[PDB]
RNA sequence: AAACUCCAGUUGACACAAAAUAGACUACGAAAGUGGCUUUAACAUAUCUGAACACACAAUAGCUAAGACCCAAACUGGGAUUAGAUACCCCACUAUGCUUAGCCCUAAACCUCAACAGUUAAAUCAACAAAACUGCUCGCCAGAACACUACGAGCCACAGCUUAAAACUCAAA
């Protein structure tokens, strides 16, 4: 309200392309955290529930990027049988 | 599975015995179904390997033993 | 970097009170979940705004709306074969990262192992 | 409480201290530090005049004075804060821990222990 | 101790800057303050717009004062600044070049928890 | 010269302009998307309003308005209205995440303006008041 | 090292008889507290 | 006894400590330049680590600086100065597909 | 092995030998081990100081013939 | 549907309310608790355990008195649903959540895992959970239900809190 405006949260259109200045846009509030934010902020999320929120998210992270780094790597395994009839 | 076409030429060769493939539940510890109540079990289990392939013991490895077979191991 | 684990569980050992609190042991399945099918909507909706808009001002006449009408009939017919299309290259993965069916069988060759032997 | 005009512990045996600029003796005073640094001026003016050796700070005489001025602290400190729970609960049990250091000079050396009542004028009680 | 004195003064023309800056080191002396130096950070846009003494204010003039005080002093001097219709924001900190950064060797890896679970068969 | 998302920033000398006019002198188009309706008004660049259209004030009513089709028929309107008031070009201020966010700048194009800019102003306290308990369904 | 470092600092700072001096000495003078950092950790001073 | 045995000792071939960005310097909070750096430009949003790159304490530094620097009058909440757009790039987040 | 040392320090200071290790060859010797070698000689010969047993081994191979590109 | 229509949108001025991001950090505090900014004061114990006979604390709700009041919100009223709906859903609004000064002294106050010291070897180990143990000390427990109850006692508590049984009943819990 006190800033100045037509900075924060705006993006420029190329060529006409409004898809593609709404798709930046949309995903430059959800990288930030703000479309997940707002929608969170509609009813209030208890503290004991806001709690409960994080750490169910936390362990999720963790579990995912450890899920992840071992797919990658084992993906070179993938690869043909070597041995194959053995 | 690098070494399983090189291990059973070397029985053969010496006039022994192997067993490179999937071992199926039993072999050891229930021959006598498998394969007649007059089989005869070997008196010596040579393991070139003693894991299997997702990194555990191979299961003949304890069945040799209910079996009280002598085993060499590397 | 995945997040630290240490001292976040509650421990003997632990002086502090516990970070997480999982409600399932954090330990790696020999599994992955199953290709989650997406939520589907209705489509081709702007498409029939612009025939149903000529219809209003035409009194619903088909003769001046051809050209309208015959986008929203292509559109229809291009969404159509699209879900045709994306349903092969679904379970064929030309597009996808991994198969889960593919990626799983994958995992059963090298278990995770909790335990000792 | 010592004088404000009174220099820092750190800086008052700095030869050459007497003839610097007024300027510098004030940076380097009370007047210009944190209250802890006026509360090291009292337990260092409290050992002298107790203590018979005043650099051992480990011994049981020490550590009375050394407490004693934490007493003091948090007693100035309630008296300006007095719904300062956290304060008042650090002040009731570091009583509490100098009546056990008290109690066992009493038991160990009662000639110590009468200099050290009177050098803090502390007035000894017997638990009911 | 050793304070810093962030100063956003309202615009204004040199001579009524200079007098805004000698009032409000003075102020500084009365309290018993040894000022060390006055900088000049420069004039420049806020970055917000930040009402003060019944005023809309949109540029500001940055300066800064190094100065000794005793404790006491801070809140005398918080309440001086409150009250002069020339400063737009002003506040006093502890001067970082006094906090030394203590040595860092650098990042310790953290290996993965280990011996969370026991080890028992599932 | 490379394209910059970044839009120019007033009081620089920028060489981007739009029917001769510059950044700062285009219209504005607020569409305000809440959940069950969606508002849109152009203003000047002084803030002088030149459209307004709402679902509601396009003949929708009840659960009609929280659609994407009812806030495209909004943008259309509200087009048209601007559009016999000299706007062409306009810049896009959209706050809340309502069903008619995407669609309400679709009709302003359809209604035949240039939208050469997107924000978002969804307010977003930073700690503020207390909204409204769970529902339990 | 303290105190003789300390009592030529002093001679340089603000007095009441210096005082309208070092202000007009400021008002001309500019002091920048803004630098950059890189992903090789060098630090980018501004261009003035 | 025998000179060809291992003898104990440390790791000479150990690899020096990585350090951030920021090691060893000094983050003021009106040093806005630096600050701005690890800010989203268009949300003003403060990066976590895992974006800056820095180490626990300097991203406690810079985020504490960040907040002294905010409410004293030197930085923007809701948006990177754009004065500053055209800095390094040290953070780890693409925006742009 | 107390080698370690002297290796650590010529990988830091040229870096690994652009010629290629041959680990079938079980008398392979590397320019890292052929500077361990002539680095241990020196020592032997009563010199101490290690920074200056350190400048004096890669003159000795430079008369050799030897390629020593260091890597800053 | 009811409700508002001195309503809604833009812009400007404008908090005794609450404190995005940082935080993928795991810190501080005895616990309860503590995540906007600044400053002042400031975080007991140079053996350990130790007060249910004391002292000092103790989320939320609540009480007394005087204030503030954005928003939320027991109760209450209205709308809707329903066989009914004293609910769940929608609207409005109060006590209350805030501050000051005093009370009240309760939580699944639970990380249901006591303090201090030590160990990883032997028998590893009912099951599950957060692997199994040693030394020492205090507190506590001894079938279920009756019973967070009765009586007595203490207490700023008067529909309260703490301490806390017995009879009858069952072969289980
Ligand atoms: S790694 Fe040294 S301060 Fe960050
Ligand atoms: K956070
Ligand atoms: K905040
Ligand atoms: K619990
Ligand atoms: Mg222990
Ligand atoms: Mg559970
Ligand atoms: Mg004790
Ligand atoms: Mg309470
Ligand atoms: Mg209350
Ligand atoms: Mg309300
Ligand atoms: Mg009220
Ligand atoms: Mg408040
Ligand atoms: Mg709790
Ligand atoms: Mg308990
Ligand atoms: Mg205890
Ligand atoms: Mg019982
Ligand atoms: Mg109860
Ligand atoms: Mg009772
Ligand atoms: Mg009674």
């Amino acid at each position: 309200a006190k800033h100045l405006k037509f900075i924060a949260r705006t993006v420029m259109v190329q060529e006409g392309n409004v898809e593609s200045a709404y798709r930046t846009l949309n995903r430059i509030l959800t990288m930030d955290g703000l479309i997940e934010d707002i929608k969170h902020r509609r009813y209030y999320e208890k503290p004991c529930r806001r709690r409960q929120r994080e750490s169910y998210e936390r362990c999720r992270r963790i579990y995912n990027m450890e899920m992840a780094r071992k797919i990658n790597f084992l993906m070179r395994k993938n690869r043909a049988d070597p041995w194959q009839g053995c | 599975r690098q070494f399983s076409y090189l291990i059973e030429n070397m029985a053969r060769d010496c006039g022994e015995y192997a067993h490179t493939r999937y071992f199926r539940g039993g072999m050891l510890t229930n021959a006598r179904l498998l394969f007649g109540p007059t089989v005869r079990l070997p008196d010596l289990i040579i393991f070139l390997h003693t894991l299997n392939n997702i990194f555990e013991p191979h299961v003949a490895v304890r069945d040799a033993a209910k079996m009280n077979i002598p085993t060499v191991g590397i | 970097a995945t997040p630290s684990l240490r001292g976040r569980l509650a421990r003997f050992g632990n002086p502090r009170k516990p970070v997480l609190k999982p409600n399932k042991p954090l330990i790696l399945a020999n599994r992955v979940g199953e290709r989650r099918r997406e939520k589907g909507e209705a489509t081709c909706i702007t498409e029939m705004s612009v025939m149903m808009a000529c219809w209003k001002q035409n009194e619903f006449r088909d003769d001046a709306c051809r050209k309208e009408i015959q986008g929203f009939l292509d559109c229809a017919a291009r969404a159509q074969e699209a879900r045709k299309m994306r349903s092969i290259q679904e379970t064929l993965g030309e597009s996808g990262s991994l198969l889960p069916n593919k990626l799983n069988k994958l995992l059963q060759r090298f278990p995770n192992k909790p335990y000792l032997s | 409480d010592p004088p404000p005009s009174t220099l820092l512990k750190d800086y008052q045996n700095v030869p050459g201290i007497e003839k610097v600029d007024d300027v510098v003796k004030r940076l380097l005073s009370l007047e210009m530090a944190n209250k802890k640094e006026m509360l090291k001026i009292k337990q260092e003016q409290f050992m002298k005049k107790i203590v018979a050796n005043p650099e051992d700070t480990r011994s049981l005489e020490a550590r009375i004075i050394a407490l004693s001025v934490k007493i003091r602290s948090y007693e100035e400190h309630l008296e300006k804060h007095r719904k300062d729970k956290a304060h008042k609960r650090y002040l009731l049990m570091s009583i509490d821990q100098r009546k056990k250091m008290l109690k066992n000079l009493r038991n160990t050396n009662y000639d110590v222990f009468e200099k050290i009542c009177w050098g803090l004028g502390i007035e000894y009680t017997f638990p009911p | 101790p050793r304070y810093e004195l962030a100063l956003i003064l309202k615009a204004m023309q040199r001579p009524e800057t200079a007098a805004t800056l000698k009032r409000t080191i003075e102020a500084l002396m009365d309290r018993g303050a040894i000022v060390r130096d006055l900088e000049n950070l420069g004039e420049r846009a806020l970055p917000y717009r930040i009402s003060a003494h019944s005023q809309q204010h949109n540029r500001g003039g940055y300066f800064l004062v190094d100065f000794y005080a005793p404790t006491a002093a801070v809140e005398s001097m918080v309440e001086h600044l409150s009250r002069d219709i020339d400063v737009i924001r002003g506040n006093i900190v502890k001067h970082p070049l006094t906090q030394e950064l203590k040595e860092c060797e650098g990042i310790v890896p953290v290996p993965l928890a280990e011996k969370l679970y026991s080890t028992k068969k599932r | 010269t490379k394209f910059s998302i970044y839009p120019p920033i007033p009081g620089e000398e920028s060489s981007l302009r739009w029917a001769g006019k510059k950044f700062e002198e285009i219209p504005i188009a607020h569409i305000k998307a809440s959940h069950n309706n969606t508002q849109i008004q152009v203003v000047s660049a002084s803030n002088e309003p030149l459209a307004f259209a709402s679902c509601g004030t396009e003949g929708f009513r009840n659960a009609k308005k929280g659609t994407g089709i009812a806030a495209q028929t909004a943008g259309i309107a509200a087009a048209a209205r601007a559009k016999q008031k000299g706007v062409i070009h306009i810049r896009v201020v959209v706050k809340g995440l309502g069903p008619g966010r995407l669609s309400a700048m679709h009709g302003l194009i359809m209604g035949g303006l240039e939208v050469i800019s997107i924000t978002d102003n969804t307010p977003i306290p930073h700690x503020g008041c207390r909204p409204r308990k769970a529902r339990k369904l | 090292r303290e105190v003789l470092q300390l009592q030529e600092e002093v001679k340089n700072f603000i007095t009441r008889e210096n005082l309208e001096a070092r202000v007009e000495a400021a008002l001309d003078s500019r002091k920048n507290y803004n630098w950059a950092i890189t992903r090789e950790g060098l630090v980018v001073r501004p261009q003035r | 006894s025998n000179e060809d045995l291992p003898i104990s000792m440390e790791n000479p071939y150990k690899e020096p400590l990585k350090k951030c960005i920021l090691c060893g310097k000094h983050v003021d909070y009106k040093n806005v330049q630096l600050l701005s750096q690890f800010v989203s430009p268009f949300t003003g949003c403060i990066y976590g680590r895992h974006i800056t790159g820095l180490c626990g304490k300097k991203q406690k530094e810079i985020t504490k600086a960040i907040k002294r620097a905010q409410i004293m009058g030197f930085m923007p909440v809701t948006y990177k100065d754009p004065a500053y757009l055209k800095d390094p790039k040290v953070c780890n987040i693409r925006y742009r597909e | 092995y107390h080698e370690d040392r002297i290796r650590a320090k010529f990988y830091s200071v040229y870096g690994s030998g652009q010629r290629a290790f041959d680990l079938f060859n079980p008398n392979f010797k590397s320019t890292c081990q052929r500077f361990v070698e002539k680095y241990t000689e020196l020592q032997k010969l009563g010199e101490t100081d290690e920074e200056k047993l350190f400048v004096e081994t890669g003159k000795a191979l430079l008369a050799e013939g030897v390629i020593l590109r260091r890597v800053g």
